[PDB]
DNA sequence: TTTTTT
DNA sequence: TCCGAGCGAA
DNA sequence: TTTGCCCGGA
């Protein structure tokens, strides 16, 4: 066909899924030759959600020409689920197509699921939603930002991020009280992975709503180290690393009552 | 969309891109685009009856203010969505307090349909209208005000939309012809102006069937004569000869005048009773119980008419209410 | 006002403030006796006027004045005043104020009117018009709002028809035989006798069911045409021969499938003179008890298992 | 063939098969050509050929392969409440039309766009067919809608300005003789002079009736066994018409003026089982067709006959309104 | 964007509040000498109520606003469990303010909630007096309880008056530096309706379309009040005069049948001048109308016929 | 059953024995019986409706019409309520009263209907391929009971799957049957039976039971009594018979029921007394009939029949009467509260008297 | 299951 | 076996 | 100035 794409296990792809569902609804991918990029959007229009997958996260893959499927998120994830995590997984398109193919495959057998999923005529621009120099660029591990936003929440429903020279602060007001953590850059040649990551030009100061950061979290199963983007008069970009490309969340701060 | 706009039908066809191309309703326009010019855009109601411009309006706004990407920088809701009080606690007011994610500017949500929404819904507007003012901006688009409460109507700034006059109308149609290369004759642009009532979506839908029924479309003129045959709608003509029929023969006669000229080309008997209630409204009655009579039994015949019954029956029901209505002209 | 006329006059003193004594009892009267509401009256009043007289008693009661809402009882009391369906009246207690008398409890007082209209001497009688006439014009208007009401709750949700509904079913009946009442207020009786119509609406299904294989016939007839035939087979039998129609009894039962509830229930049905209450409290304990004994001695066809 | 009832078996199967409706049937053939179909609103009278017509045109526009994936039909027997419009026909309506074979494409027209048929749209909810009114524009590109009813009054405002109009208009012996003398010969019925007629000046509009009534006589006929000509009082009787007489014993019965009379002659007429909607249809026709009653007398009758037949539609005693009916006319 | 002037010329201090003269004086003093009690503001839309509360919570607290005042309203969840959890722990919280200052509990839009929720709050209003106090602003006082209605001091605003609208047009058209004649203000005011809200936004549209604000600018903008024109029909003398103001001033106006019918339904309710009598049979006849409209048969001639029905009724 | 008007229903067309001519018809119609038209049978109560309804299935299948079972069926409303229906089965039909479940009737032709209509059936008794060769039947009862939005439901499932079902609906009158359904429909007259008939009836069932009998004429008079209802007239000769030691006399008298009875009392009050306080004790009789199963529409047609039967009443007052029946007689078909209309033409009648 | 106020 | 919740649903 | 039936549970 003209677009085949395969996926070794169908584990990586539904864990990809998975990372970004609960926020959005709709989702239109790109598929080109050098691999299938794809975004969405969250219903109140505050969160944008923008994945890569390259060519190196396939098996195989190859892709004639670029073709757009927009799609349900609860529908591709209703399918992915009827297929096993173990059998091999590959997405088929036409050229001008009504659906989207998943073929799921398990060599040791000779049993073939093939599901179609009808296609959205979703037709919406990604601008490519990334100014050039954020005024601050950090990053830590996955499992502190959790734990940071989690307990937080608890307080309050708005979170600030307030960087300043060799200090990132998170801090929440609520009804019963205030927390406020404090951390500091610092590298550990003995556990790179545990290193915090600190640049910045121009400090900064926003605020954001406590739900939107603990959907954002969840991309913590797919990545061990968060970066986090902040500039003044932007979205804040928060980004975790795939094996092969990414998947970032750009988050709008609240207005300046 | 699909293949070109050619494949669309014309009331969609037709729908005005930016705001000169939104006919009869130039006080509101010149309002809002000045408005916009100034920057100071209060809260907007838009008020009117149904196809005088509405929703293109509001959509032609958001198109100038943002451009070409409006769609993504604005939050359009209609009755096709969910708008309980969850969904204005949640989405609406986090798309209030919150910055654009594509291009800074200040937020538009547009609550088209707005009489679709409840009460509870309505009043926890209240707030979120008031409180995000600084950089959001609520319009409010409806047919009926009743369902609209007092405290929201008190904090929009109100815009009524006539039904479109017979210039406006007049001047889409010209565009509409030069387009589709159409002749238009001009008792047929009458017939079909008077028959819209001011709704340009009636207009659009009755020329594209008009078109669709000529032989040839580039010799074939559109004359009255084939607005009523593709409306199945009564010529002037037979209403007169009814009516005259009604007021000046015996029962026998005025019955077999009534039958023949609707057997003529099937006419339904409502269009009929609405015909005639337009000519007898231009009737100078000297008692006053003439006009009483009138209007009340043929509104009960109409509502009769709306739950079906014995077609006949309500027909000689017309005959004889007329009748009996002018017996008290003496 | 004189179990509070001390104290009032004592916060009056220690708050230094002129309170005339003249004056307390409308104030009690404003609150409708709340002591609570009367000492925050006071408060609020006294910070910018220190005097509270004849010269300011008027406005400071209008613009305090207890707006409760009435219960059930009072709403029909009230509503049925004729003292506020006359000209002073309707222009002292405005049509918006029975409207909202309607909106105080919307779910009785159609209820109360309906069931209390018939209960009164009027007052408000036309020149000639004898009270059955105003009687006759209030039934047709609540025959009217009892349609109204029907397509308020049905899957249409018309609220807005709300008000033209307390028009129909409520004020105008009302407005039309208002005067004093002839006795007491009365609750509604429609409330039981629709549940007791209920429930014997349910036996009558379950007796229709069970007879359903042997009889040609719906419900309605069931009760119309079958229920006094079984009357004769099922009943009169005991009258006329003690113990020895037991087995009789018991064979018509088995042919259409009843049980001795079935029995209970069938006989529950009749009325006037036909009722059995009477009849059967006379049937001597000897036979309840045989007819009970060998009823529960053998089985019996059943029609419809697990109901 | 044979296990069909008439009325399905003779079901039109492509447009040019609608019998008396030229005056839509002809808009709607020109977009075979244009393919800009508009959202489209079918109104008329029972029987008159609206569903017959919207098949035939979707099968005319997708062929029989491509039809199934691009309609969605959904009709009174549907759930059809405000989350339904607001999801399952939402989605439908947003989906991409499928994609035609090479052999579909070479063989129909196989327009951009897909449909959906609302039919009986008149048993919709105020606050459904209020659901609607964005999607219908919002997704024009990609899907048009078909609303079919027999009481536009029923349709809310902005649904009818958003679609185009077609009124299916009453069959009658002028306009719908034809197709009845086809499926006649057809099906080998033996009729006299006039019987056709006779049956769609029965049917009052209504072809599906007419239909029903030729096969139940023609039903009659084979029973009989004879090869007799079917007549016009074996259609009558089938039809549930009263008898001549019975209606001028009814007549004169009214002429004398007697209540009790009256009463016990109505009170012997139910026992027959007379539809009580037929008799007033025939007393109709006998008065306000008499030169002997004056222009007074039938401006009353006219009212007369017109509220009872009004509150005969809502589903009421027949007795009772017939005699109702016949005690004021005497009084006239 | 730049803010309406609904929102630039909101007053912040009371001294700017219009109208309801005694009311502001009393609620002036207690902000000066504080000891606020509870309270509830009542009154038609568009006059005063948030303004007023506002700003009396603003100069009762002074910076310590932000930790002593909790503001609730209909966009907020108001239910059982906010009441016995969150609003009961802010009146228990320690906070140390000036002498004669208490925290502030804020229930705007009070009358929508439910009646359980309001008999949770009896107790902790009359427990936490001492350190919090309690003010609710609404539309209806009769949908708040009668045990609140207890403990409070009753404040019911009455509508602006067209002098009151006029003096605060006055000063936001000097600090605007529009230009106008006396018959635009008179326009203006007579289109409001004593609601101030509606008077400043249509002084704004009146001034962003046409500039200058004298009356056929004002109306060719600003509809007068429909309900006025309903008004003129229903007393009309002679059908054709009612007939020809419906045809003129409301149908070919666009005003939708149902619009017509309810308001008529209103207005007649409260024709004063109309002998009750007359108007429950007028009441009638438009009901059967509206009926007759929601059943989808919403035409010119039903209300045509329901103009003709009423004219034999007064008659 | 035992009682009479059980023991000797016909159960064959060829059995029946009145109304020669439909007979006929129902034959015609059961010769070839495969492209049957759904059927609706009207006419007057008591007549024979459903005897002739189980007459004709039993000429198209045989006698295993006859062979009936009682199923309960299920069901869940959007509000999640539980719901229970009685379904009475053959091998061959269904029959279905969908008015037991009031307002929620539509949801039985939305669900059960449409599901017998798309399901082929297994037949390891007539078969010899385990399939069923044959269009399903559903008789629907009471069929003028169903809410507009059931008959709707109807329309499209009548048309869609004529190959697979096929229905007969039985009606005492037409008149609250939509048109659309009445256009699917193949409509057949039941008229009642004369008198002539129904003594013959009754004369064979007084042979058959061993029942003395003075005169023939006393069968007359209860076949006059009962106004041609088969139904009733057979009930009453076996009450008329139990009370009179089953030996019937020319002097034994007709037998009213209980409920008809309280109306004529209630007639005889009306005439005697018009008052408000005559009003409220009607109003006690009234709640009483309605309570124990009599429905308002009866309690109105018996009434106004009383009342129009009073000696002392001149043309005025029965014109007045017959008018304000037929009002009320609408006003209970828009409404709910059946006693409210009631009482309105109570008090209506009074004033005219 | 809840329309309006002046 | 006894008791009445909560709703009007015949 | 508050009915009739009779829940879910003991
Ligand atoms: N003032 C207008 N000028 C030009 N075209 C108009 C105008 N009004 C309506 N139309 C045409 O009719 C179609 C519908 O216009 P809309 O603006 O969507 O109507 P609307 O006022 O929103 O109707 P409702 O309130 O949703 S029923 C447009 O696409 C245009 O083709
Ligand atoms: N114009 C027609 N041409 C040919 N046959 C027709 C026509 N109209 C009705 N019929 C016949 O009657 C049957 C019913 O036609 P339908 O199209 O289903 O009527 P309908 O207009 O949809 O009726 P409603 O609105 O559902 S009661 C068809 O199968 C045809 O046999
Ligand atoms: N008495 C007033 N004096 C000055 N401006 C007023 C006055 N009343 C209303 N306004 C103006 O109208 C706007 C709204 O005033 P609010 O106090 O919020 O009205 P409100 O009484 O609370 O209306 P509701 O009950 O929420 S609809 C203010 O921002 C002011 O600009
Ligand atoms: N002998 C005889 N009895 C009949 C006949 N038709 C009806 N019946 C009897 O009359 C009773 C009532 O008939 P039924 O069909 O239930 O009346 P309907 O359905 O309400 O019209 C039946 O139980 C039979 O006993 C007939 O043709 N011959
Ligand atoms: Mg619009
Ligand atoms: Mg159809
Ligand atoms: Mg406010």
């Amino acid at each position: 066909s003209m677009l085949e794409a395969k996926f070794e296990e169908a584990s990586l792809f539904k864990r990809i899924i998975d990372g970004f569902k609960d926020c959005v609804q709709l989702v239109n991918f790109q598929c080109k030759e050098d691999g299938i990029i794809a975004q969405a959007v969250d219903d109140s229009r505050v969160l944008l959600v923008s994945l890569e997958i390259g060519v190196e996260a396939f098996q195989e893959y190859r892709c004639d020409h670029p073709v757009t499927l927009g799609m349900d998120l609860t529908s591709l994830s209703k399918i992915l689920r009827c297929g096993n995590n173990t059998d091999t997984l590959t997405l088929i398109a036409d050229n001008t197509p009504d659906s989207i193919i998943l073929l799921f495959e398990d060599t040791k057998k000779d049993r073939i699921a093939e599901y179609s999923l009808k296609l959205m005529d979703i037709d919406a621009d990604f601008l490519k939603i990334e100014e050039l120099q954020y005024d601050s660029t950090l990053s830590l591990p996955s499992s502190e930002f959790s734990k940071i936003v989690r307990d937080l929440s608890q307080l309050s429903d708005s979170i600030n991020i307030m960087i300043t020279k060799e200090t990132i602060k998170f801090v929440a007001d609520g009804d019963i009280g205030s927390g406020s953590v404090i951390i500091k850059p610092f590298v550990d040649m003995e556990h790179p992975e545990t290193s915090i990551k600190l640049e910045m030009d121009q400090p900064v100061d926003l605020t954001f709503g406590a739900k939107y950061l603990l959907d954002i979290i969840k991309g913590s199963s797919l990545s061990d180290r968060v970066g986090i983007r902040l500039s003044s008069e932007a979205p804040a970009l928060f980004q975790f690393d795939l094996k092969s490309g990414f998947l970032q969340f750009f988050l709008a701060p609240k207005f300046n009552d | 969309e699909k293949r070109s706009k050619e494949n669309l039908p014309w009331v969609e066809k037709y729908r005005p891109e930016t705001l000169d191309e939104v006919y009869g309703q130039n006080e509101v326009i010149t309002t809002v685009r000045k408005f916009v010019d100034e920057g100071k855009l209060p809260h907007l109601l838009f008020y009117g009856p149904p196809g005088t411009g509405k929703t293109s309006t509001i959509v032609a706004l958001a198109r100038e203010i943002y451009g070409k990407n409006y769609s993504n920088m604005v939050l359009e809701l209609n009755a096709s969505d969910d708008r309980g009080i969850d969904v204005v606690r949640n989405q609406i007011k986090d798309f209030a307090s919150t910055r654009q994610i594509f291009s800074k500017g200040f937020k538009l949500i547009i609550l088209d349909e707005a009489d679709a929404m409840t009460n509870a819904a309505q009043n926890a507007l209240r707030r979120v209208i008031e409180r995000y003012t600084k950089n959001t901006r609520f319009c409010v688009l409806a047919n009926y005000a009743h369902k609209l409460t007092p405290a929201l109507l008190s904090r929009c700034t109100r815009f009524r939309f006539q039904p479109l006059p017979q210039e406006a109308i007049e001047r889409r149609i010209a565009n509409v012809l030069v387009h589709e290369k159409l002749k238009l004759s001009p008792n047929a642009e009458k017939a079909l102006i008077e028959l819209s009532n001011g709704d340009m979506r009636r207009v659009l839908n009755v020329l594209q069937s008009c078109k669709a029924t000529l032989d040839n479309p580039d010799e074939d003129e559109i004359s009255d004569d084939v607005i009523y045959e593709c409306c199945g709608a009564p010529r002037p003509s037979d209403l007169k000869a009814v009516l005259k029929s009604i007021l000046e023969d015996d029962w026998g006669t005025a019955h077999y005048t009534l039958n023949k000229v609707r057997s003529a080309k099937g006419l339904a008997l409502i269009d009929l009773i609405e015909g005639i209630v337009k000519i007898l409204e231009d009737y100078e009655l000297q008692n006053e119980e003439t006009r009483v009579h009138l209007l009340t039994k043929l509104a009960d015949i109409e509502y009769s008419i709306s739950k079906g019954g014995n077609d006949q029956i309500q027909g000689s029901a017309v005959i004889g209410a007329i009748k009996a209505s002018f017996e008290n002209e003496t | 006002a004189n179990s509070i006329k001390s104290r009032l006059m004592t916060i009056a003193i220690r708050e230094k403030f002129k309170l005339d004594p003249n004056v307390i009892d409308r104030l009690i009267q404003t609150t409708r006796g709340d002591i609570r509401q009367v000492i925050n009256l006071l408060s609020t009043i006294s910070t910018t006027t220190k005097t509270i007289n004849h010269e300011n008693i008027n406005e400071i009661s209008k613009a305090w004045e207890k707006n409760i809402a009435l219960k059930p009882f009072d709403i029909a009391h009230k509503m049925l005043d004729g003292q506020i369906y006359s000209d002073i009246g309707s222009r002292n207690f405005t049509l918006n104020d029975k409207i909202a008398l309607y909106f105080d409890d919307f779910d009785f007082t159609p209820l109360m009117i309906q069931e209390n209209y018939l209960s009164t001497r009027p007052s408000v009688l036309k020149p000639g018009q004898s009270h059955l006439e105003a009687v006759a014009e209030a039934a047709n208007c609540i025959s009217l709002g009892d349609i109204v009401e029907k397509k308020i709750r049905s899957s249409e949700q018309l609220w807005s028809l709300l008000p033209l509904h307390a028009v129909l079913s409520s004020v105008y009946p009302a407005s039309k035989v208002a005067g004093h009442m002839a006795g007491r207020i009365n609750f509604t009786a429609w409330l039981g006798q629709n549940s007791k119509s209920a429930k014997y609406y349910r036996l009558l299904q379950e007796i229709h069911y069970h007879t359903r294989l042997g009889t040609s016939t719906d419900k309605i007839g069931l009760r119309l045409d079958y229920l006094p035939t079984f009357r004769k087979r099922l009943l009169d039998p005991f009258l006329k021969q003690g113990a020895d129609a037991i087995s009789s009894v018991i064979e018509v039962m088995d042919d259409y499938y009843l049980t001795k509830e079935d029995w209970d229930s069938i006989m529950e049905f009749f009325v006037g003179p036909d009722v059995t209450t009477a009849i059967i409290k006379k049937i001597p304990a000897t036979v309840k008890s045989g007819f009970t004994r060998k009823y529960n001695s053998m089985t019996h066809p059943v029609a419809i298992y697990r109901t | 063939l044979a296990q069909q009832p008439w009325v399905e078996k003779y079901r039109p199967k492509n447009l040019d098969e609608v019998t008396a409706q030229d005056h839509a049937v002809t808009v709607l053939k020109k977009t075979l050509k244009s393919a800009n179909l508009p959202h489209m609103l079918f109104y008329g009278p029972p029987g008159t050929g609206k569903t017959s017509t919207i098949l035939a045109l979707t099968k005319e526009l997708y062929g029989p392969d491509l039809m199934k994936s691009r309609i969605l039909e959904l009709n009174a027997s549907d759930e059809r409440g405000i989350s339904i419009v607001r999801e399952k026909v939402k989605n439908f309506a947003r989906l991409t039309v499928s994609k035609p074979s090479k052999h579909d494409l070479e063989n129909y027209p196989c327009p951009p766009y897909k449909i959906i048929i609302l039919d009986e749209a008149d048993s919709m909810t105020a606050d459904a067919q209020s659901a609607l009114r964005r999607t219908m524009e919002t997704y024009s590109g990609v899907t048009r809608f078909c609303l079919i009813c027999n009481y536009v009054t029923r349709i809310i405002d902005p649904l009818a300005s958003r679609c185009s109009k077609f009124r299916f208009k009453a069959l009658d012996a002028s306009n719908a003789i034809d197709r009845l003398r086809f499926i006649s010969e057809q099906e080998n019925v033996k009729c006299d002079d006039g019987v056709l007629e006779r049956i769609l000046d029965i049917s009052a509009g209504d072809l599906r009736r007419g239909i029903t009534l030729l096969q139940s006589a023609s039903k009659g006929a084979q029973y009989l066994g004879d090869g007799k000509n079917i007549t016009s009082t074996q259609v009558e009787e089938l039809a549930g018409v009263v008898p001549h007489d019975i209606l001028i014993e009814i007549v004169e019965k009214v002429k004398s003026g007697d209540f009790d009379e009256i009463k016990k002659y109505v009170n012997t007429f139910m026992k027959s089982g007379w539809s009580a909607a037929s008799v007033v249809n025939q007393l109709h026709e006998y008065y306000i067709t008499n030169d002997n009653f004056d222009t007074n007398f039938k401006n009353q009758i006219s009212w007369l006959l017109f509220t009872t037949d009004s509150r005969l539609n809502n589903g009421t005693n027949e007795h009772i309104q017939l005699l109702n009916l016949l005690v004021k006319i005497s009084q006239l | 964007l730049q803010l309406p002037w609904v929102e630039k010329y909101r007053p912040q201090v009371l001294s700017d509040i219009v109208g309801n003269k005694e009311t502001i004086d009393r609620l002036q003093q207690i902000a000066k000498d504080g000891n606020m009690p509870h309270m509830i503001i009542s009154g038609m839309p568009g006059i005063g109520k948030t303004t007023s509360v506002h700003c009396l919570a603003h100069e009762l607290l002074g910076r310590s606003y932000a930790d002593g005042v909790l503001e609730l309203n209909a966009s907020d969840d108001r239910g059982i469990d906010v009441v016995r959890n969150q609003i009961k722990h802010f009146a228990q919280k320690k906070l140390h303010l000036p002498p004669g200052k208490h925290k502030i509990v804020i229930l705007d839009e009070a009358d929508s909630m439910t009646a359980g929720a309001q008999q949770a709050l009896r107790r902790t209003m009359e427990l936490y007096s001492n350190s919090t106090r309690f003010a609710f602003a609404c539309n209806q006082s009769n949908k708040i309880i009668e045990p609140l209605q207890s403990r409070c001091a009753i404040l019911r605003y009455s509508k602006l008056s067209d002098e009151d609208v006029l003096k605060r047009l006055l000063q936001i058209i000097k600090l605007e530096d529009v230009k106008y004649t006396n018959d635009g203000l008179e326009a203006i005011i007579f289109t409001a309706e004593g609601d101030m809200r509606q008077a400043i936004n249509n002084l704004q549209s009146t001034v962003a379309g046409h500039g200058l604000v004298n009356a056929d600018n004002v109306f060719k903008i600003v509809d007068s009040p429909h309900p006025l024109i309903v008004k003129k029909m229903l007393l009309a003398s002679n059908l054709e005069d009612s007939i020809q103001i419906l045809r003129t001033d409301l149908w070919k106006k666009g005003y939708s049948s149902i619009d017509i019918v309810t308001t008529s339904f209103r207005v007649t309710k409260n024709l004063a001048q109309v002998k009750e009598s007359v108007r429950l049979e007028m009441i009638k006849e438009i009901g059967l109308t509206h009926m007759r409209i929601l059943e989808g048969v919403g035409t010119y001639l039903q209300l045509a016929s329901m103009l003709a029905k009423i004219h034999k009724l007064n008659n | 059953m035992s009682l009479w008007v059980d023991k000797y229903r016909p159960k064959s067309l060829n059995a029946l024995s009145h109304n020669e001519e439909l007979t006929n018809f129902l034959k015609s119609l059961s010769d070839q019986p495969r492209d049957l038209p759904h059927l609706l049978l009207y006419g007057p109560n008591g007549t024979g409706k459903k005897t002739r309804c189980m007459a004709l299935l039993e000429s198209i299948f045989g006698p295993g019409v006859y062979r009936l079972k009682i199923d309960v069926r299920q069901f869940v409303t959007a509000s999640n309520r539980k719901l229970e229906l009685n379904v009475v089965s053959s091998p061959y039909h269904l029959e279905i009263t969908p008015s037991d479940m009031g307002n929620n009737d539509r949801i039985v032709i939305q669900e059960l209907l449409k599901e017998v209509a798309q399901m082929e059936q297994v037949d390891f008794q007539d078969s010899k391929d385990g399939l069923a060769h044959r269009y399903k039947c559903v008789i629907i009862n009471e069929a003028n009971s169903l809410t507009k939005d059931a008959q709707a439901a109807l329309r499209r499932t009548m048309e869609k799957y004529s190959k697979n079902i096929r229905l007969i609906m039985v009606c005492d009158s037409m008149s609250p049957i939509i048109a659309p359904i009445k256009s699917r429909c193949l409509l057949i007259r039941c008229p009642a039976p004369s008198d002539s008939e129904i003594s013959t009836i009754l004369s064979d069932v007084v042979t058959n039971e061993r029942i003395q009998l003075e005169t023939k004429d006393i069968l007359k008079r209860i076949a006059q009594a009962s106004n041609g209802n088969l139904r009733v007239s057979l009930l009453m000769l076996e009450s008329m018979a139990l009370n009179n030691e089953l030996a019937l006399k020319s002097s034994s008298p007709i037998i009213k029921p209980d409920w008809i009875i309280v109306i004529h009392k209630l007639t005889r009050k009306i005439v005697k007394e018009r008052s408000v306080n005559s009003l409220i004790e009607c109003r006690a009789v009234l709640y009483d009939l309605l309570a124990h199963c009599i429905p308002a529409n009866i309690i109105l047609k018996e009434l106004t029949f009383s009342l129009l039967d009073v000696e002392t009443l001149n043309t005025t007052n029965k014109s007045s009467i017959i008018e304000y029946s037929s009002v009320f007689d609408e006003r209970l078909s828009l409404g709910n509260k059946a006693i409210f209309h009631l009482e309105g033409f109570i008090a209506k009648v009074m004033c005219c008297l």
